[PDB]
């Protein structure tokens, strides 16, 4: 996961 | 969506809700997407990369609520999951963050348009609105960064496009923003996309048409000063889209 992910599983 | 307002699927009838099935049977929300033709939904690759098996996904159209059915809704299996070959993820952000889902019902049918289920127009190549233009975002993402839960009711808000020049300054994201991305934010930074809005539509009316200008991709925090939302710039991906949609 990149620090600026918005993905509901990060 | 931070701030904005609750809405219903009639106000964004191309909105696709994407869910992932589990083994012991539980189904959970994954990402947003946008219906661009009866058999095709566009979303973001990062939604799927970790579990890229199509059999694992369900798509709903005409759905206004996250974990309750909406009258008139349609459920679909994912016949084909197409992830962009040049996708990458940094310490910070995603690149080429775009995906296509070919949907078919257990009956073998694509989406049947209705008052709650419509397609959205793609843009013209390399043609995006002016910076400062107001556009709409929609999704079931968090209402606050600190929330553990996601809203059960769909939401939407407005953000304004930011110049590439402005978004590339280190005060903002510096070099992390490429030309295949678009930034957009609230001038007070009070409203934004957030966790679980990924893959969903950024919609602008360029000329007279409501048009899919961006796909929710990344950002630092949500509704955070000097940290805009970043969107896959759909007008830079038209050859990729038409190529993989001619079947
Ligand atoms: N727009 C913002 N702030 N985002 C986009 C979605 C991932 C979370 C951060």
């Amino acid at each position: 996961c990149p620090a600026y992910s918005a993905y509901l599983d990060c | 969506i931070i701030g904005g307002e609750f809405t219903t699927i009639e106000n964004q009838p191309w909105f696709a809700a994407i869910y992932r099935r589990h083994r012991g049977g539980s189904v959970t929300y994954v990402c947003g997407g946008s219906l661009i033709s009866p058999c095709w939904v566009i979303s973001a690759t990062h939604c799927f990369i970790d579990y890229p098996k199509k059999e694992d996904y369900i798509v709903y159209l005409g759905r206004s609520r996250l974990n309750s059915n909406t009258q008139g809704e349609m459920k679909f299996e994912v016949e084909n999951l197409i992830l962009h070959k040049d996708y990458s993820a940094d310490t910070l952000a995603y690149h080429n963050d775009i995906a296509l889902l070919k949907i078919r019902s257990k009956e073998g049918r694509c989406a049947q348009p209705s008052r709650t289920i419509q397609t959205i127009a793609l843009p013209s190549m390399y043609n995006d609105p002016q910076f400062g233009t107001s556009c709409e975002i929609t999704g079931f993402g968090k209402e606050q960064s600190t929330d553990y839960l996601y809203p059960e009711q769909l939401k939407m808000t407005v953000v304004k496009l930011i110049s590439h020049r402005e978004c590339q300054q280190p005060h903002y994201y510096g070099s992390e923003v490429t030309t295949k991305m678009l930034c957009a934010a609230d001038p007070q930074w009070k409203t934004d996309s957030c966790q679980g809005d990924s893959g969903g539509p950024l919609v602008c009316s360029l000329q007279g048409r409501m048009t899919l200008t961006g796909i929710v991709s990344w950002g630092r925090g949500c509704a955070l000063k000097d940290k805009p939302g970043v969107y896959t710039r759909v007008s830079h991906f038209l050859p990729w889209i038409r190529s993989h949609t001619k079947e």
